[PDB]
């Protein structure tokens, strides 16, 4: 029995932090956590920059399409009302995406705005006026998952109305100047279910796990 | 499809239906560890060996009427070149672990030098009790005898106290080593034995650390350490670190970057008395490894301090005292 | 669950598509290697290996001019309760690696006791040639010097000659180990070793076997053996029958019964010359192993001779030449 | 598609094989093949009395049955017969010789649907709850009425023999007794080129003797 939109219609959440310095002292806290890792952005841009393997992880993730599996879920999708996958951004994060790689390739980019011209943009490019307009514009199209990519206010919002089924949740093990950070994950509405191998990249380790919805 | 999946039911026709001390162990207990559907992290190569033993091993009393869980022969590799190793379900300390690593290097088995640096690893096996025990009537307090160190650079030298001049006596293996390493990097006679049959009798102990043996490869250097018996709660963790650390060092000062530390163990075993604090380290999910950094400089194995390693971005859950005891 | 599928999709995203010598190799080579399902016969341990090595092997030239392919570190268990564990893939022949162990045992170092029983697995490293180029000038043709016999027996001793009553000189570490198994068998320090780094240079070569370490749990016996060089087609067959053979013996004269075999590799090679006979080998499917008999009325381990050993229904396929020169 | 009987009824085939009693003509440079095990009785009964462990694997093997895969079963023997709309139990096919084989406090098989082939006996013979019929098209009309998971042919060599023939054997569950003991009855040559080995179990010793457990499937085209 299908009416909980989050398992519903397949949305997903995708992020990467890093941890935050602070000015009374740097380093090396005395307490750790799964918040430790919360920085998000800086001044319009990744706190690190640039990292390759958090960069092909993210790209792996939000272009991969397994059509066999499409009509298990056109199945109940409809049933409840060239195979892409949706990626949902805030207008500040899509400036910050660089010319040469907007629209993000092989994606069904979606925008969350309350002065943006759908009449500037492409058609395989839209836009939404708010949150609940999402899942309009889900209904309609045709595409695997769903990934919610940021940015903070964009994640917040997201998950207390409680649309979040898994967080993609790259941890970035290095300090940073941090502006904007990612909400704190409550315990008891998403649990851990795996952690990836560790790797070094861009001098920093760093490793991915997944954060799912307690059915419970 | 299933075709084939149903045969796998029939293969397993003869197992036991139900882990060994599973009933002393119990499962609600365990219930992050088994939720986890991928346990990629290298960590767990740590943690699934806890577990397998909790579940598996062997109840066995030591002449001493402590009790623990054991078993024979595991292996457990860590990519160097990717992460420090450093266990992060649990608190970890590195100064003493590193300053015991510095002493064998100068081939020293004065116990005082370790215990005026506050690194008490060994001073349990130097007292006057411990060492009559051993027989060693006319070993003086703190003098562990021929171990690691005089093995290290005088194996085959006739040892006589901690304050002697060996210069020049005995094989000086660490010497040797580093020179097969550079000048003949493909030999597969690159081991560090501190195991000297002839001289166990008069260590305050025979090394749980048997041997190191070294493999060289397009510039890059790993390392296999084999123990002969292992402190899986409380030593094994400082184990997996030294030998992390001395590989980096060897491969630093031959001019390789470090690859595999591969931890071969023997008798592994888990302290009854440690269950309990294991069966919450084992709930905990590991954070990101952290790196370690040498200080660049030092190109000869002898000239290492401890001011020169440095461990960063170790990320932990909170201390956990293995004997809950006190 | 579907998508905790699609999870191992993406954590999987950072491969290489292809193993290393893909190309090198070719796969409809493996063909009945690869048909399998559940290839659950202990044989596999031993073909998984070579199998892995061939795939993702580093390509060396392991002594100069030779090459091969190589991997580090490996561990292969076999339950001797079960089953001798005599490869099927290929026919081998136990009487020269019986007659070498019991040469061991027996604590020899002339190599003209095996010539004269036509066993010739130490012969080249007898001759004159290869003695003089190991520097070993002054000595006798065939004369190993303080190889694993002598070490088992006199490790410590210095060595003489071949000739030479070593008699209540230098650790006697057979014995040792046979009484702490009785007495002792709960310790974790029986270990046999055969690397004496003192007497390395004095050997025709250094031990390619460096140690055996028992562990005793309800009276069974199981054992380690950490190799530090590998000949995975030629040499490792017989080294796994040497030690599990060895094994047995020791676990009969201390009244018990044997467990596991437990074989640790170090370097593992694969001779390029030994690829083609080794792809032939991997699309064999193996037998059921046969089993070892020993006398049951030897009591003490110098009391075994030749007759006191039968493999019993050894189904095996066509003996193969690893080497296919002529 | 064009669907064998092998496929929608799921016959396979169990047996053990040991190592036959060579006339050693002068040669203990032996070949060995897959053929090397073909002893499958002596005189009415096992070569080798009793092996404890492949009785336990026979058992297991014939009386699994996973519930939650039988209507998946279902609608495939359905659609084929066009027929479309109290525990779950496996069927065990044997030859009357096999039958007489079993102790008494063994007949018939313990949660298993027992069925004999025969000629010379008749439902009237016997006083168990079993099914006898007297041809292999009868067992296919028995199986199309049925409610059951798999169907189990164990022996003996007559039958075995013919269910290959006809080509009614899906798989052949194997076991490798590694020893040798008088026989007089044997296993059919496996055509190689109709049956390929997919799996091969651990080795395990029981009753004096190693083991082991494979599996051959039926091949392509
Ligand atoms: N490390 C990571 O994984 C990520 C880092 N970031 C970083 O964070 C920074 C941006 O963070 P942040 O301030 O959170 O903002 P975002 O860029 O996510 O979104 C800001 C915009 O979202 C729109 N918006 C907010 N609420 C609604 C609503 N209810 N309906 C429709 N539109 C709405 C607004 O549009 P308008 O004002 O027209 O109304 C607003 O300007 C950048 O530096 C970026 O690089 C971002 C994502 C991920
Ligand atoms: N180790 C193993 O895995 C196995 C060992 N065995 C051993 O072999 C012996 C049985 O050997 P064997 O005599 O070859 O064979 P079977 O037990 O298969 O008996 C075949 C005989 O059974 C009946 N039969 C067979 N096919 C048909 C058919 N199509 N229609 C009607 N009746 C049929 C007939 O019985 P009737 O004469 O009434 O007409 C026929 O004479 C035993 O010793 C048994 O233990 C058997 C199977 C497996
Ligand atoms: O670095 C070390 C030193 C010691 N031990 C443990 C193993 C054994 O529990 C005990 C040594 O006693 P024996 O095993 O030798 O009896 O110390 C470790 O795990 N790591
Ligand atoms: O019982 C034996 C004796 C030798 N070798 C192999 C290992 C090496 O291929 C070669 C010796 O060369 P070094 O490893 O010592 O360099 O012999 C074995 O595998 N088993
Ligand atoms: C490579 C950055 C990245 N890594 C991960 N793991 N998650 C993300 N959501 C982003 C991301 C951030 C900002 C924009 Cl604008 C687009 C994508
Ligand atoms: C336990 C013997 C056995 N093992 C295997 N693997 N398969 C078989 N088909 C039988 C068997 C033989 C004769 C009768 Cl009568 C019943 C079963």
């Amino acid at each position: 029995m299908m009416e909980q939109v989050c398992d519903v219609f397949d949305i997903y959440a995708i992020c990467a932090c890093c941890k935050v310095e602070s000015k009374n002292e740097g380093k090396k806290n005395e307490v750790f956590n799964n918040y430790t890792f919360r920085g998000l952005g800086n001044k319009g841009v990744l706190p690190w920059k640039c990292n390759s393997l958090d960069m092909k992880y993210f790209r792996a993730v939000t272009t991969y399409v397994n059509e066999s599996k499409y009509e298990k879920l056109k199945y109940k999708r409809c049933k409840y009302l060239k195979l892409q996958n949706v990626v949902v951004m805030g207008r500040t994060n899509w400036e910050s995406i660089p010319k040469k790689f907007k629209p993000l390739s092989n994606r069904i980019n979606v925008i969350l705005s309350r002065t943006l011209k759908k009449e500037d943009f492409d058609e395989d490019v839209y836009i939404i006026n708010k949150v609940e307009d999402l899942i309009v514009l889900l209904g309609k199209l045709n595409y695997y998952k769903c990934f919610i990519i940021g940015g903070s206010v964009v994640y917040q919002e997201f998950l207390e109305k409680k649309l979040i089924k898994k967080i993609y949740f790259t941890r970035i093990n290095s300090t940073y100047e941090c502006d904007v950070f990612f909400p704190e994950i409550n315990e008891n509405e998403y649990q851990i279910i795996s952690v990836s191998d560790v790797y070094t990249s861009n001098n920093t380790t760093l490793d991915f796990i997944i954060y799912k919805k307690t059915n419970n | 499809d299933d075709e084939e999946e149903d045969d796998f039911v029939y293969f397993n026709f003869n197992k036991e239906k139900e882990e060994k001390n599973k009933n002393s162990i119990h499962p609600n207990d365990f219930q992050i560890y088994n939720s986890l559907k991928y346990k990629y992290h290298p960590e767990y190569q740590y943690l699934n060996i806890i577990y397998d033993i909790m579940m598996n091993g062997n109840k066995q009393s030591d002449r001493t009427g402590v009790g623990v869980l054991s078993k024979f022969g595991y292996i457990m590799k860590f990519d160097l070149s990717q992460y420090f190793p450093l266990l992060t379900t649990k608190k970890l300390f590195l100064r003493g672990i590193i300053e015991e690593l510095l002493w064998f290097i100068r081939g020293e088995t004065n116990g005082n030098t370790l215990l005026n640096k506050n690194v008490r690893i060994w001073e349990a096996n130097g007292t006057r009790e411990f060492l009559d025990n051993r027989k060693l009537f006319h070993r003086e307090v703190n003098d562990l005898g021929p171990i690691y160190g005089f093995q290290w650079r005088h194996f085959g030298a006739e040892y006589t106290n901690m304050y002697d001049n060996y210069e020049n006596k005995g094989v000086d293996q660490l010497k040797n080593i580093i020179n097969l390493i550079k000048n003949d990097p493909t030999s597969r006679r690159i081991l560090l034995c501190a195991w000297n049959v002839k001289d166990l009798d008069q260590m305050a102990l025979p090394p749980c650390h048997i041997l190191c043996q070294f493999y060289v490869f397009d510039g890059k250097l790993s390392c296999i350490m084999y123990q002969r018996s292992c402190d899986l709660g409380l030593g094994v963790p400082f184990n997996i670190a030294s030998y992390s650390i001395f590989t980096h060092m060897i491969a630093q000062v031959c001019n390789l970057q470090p690859a595999q530390f591969i931890h071969v163990l023997g008798n592994a075993h888990v302290y009854n008395n440690h269950i309990d604090s294991l069966k919450i380290q084992l709930n905990r999910i590991p954070y990101p490894f952290p790196t370690l950094k040498l200080n660049p400089d030092i190109k000869n194995i002898e000239d290492f301090t401890i001011s020169d390693f440095t461990i960063q971005n170790y990320v932990h859950h909170e201390k956990i005292s293995m004997d809950m005891a006190a």
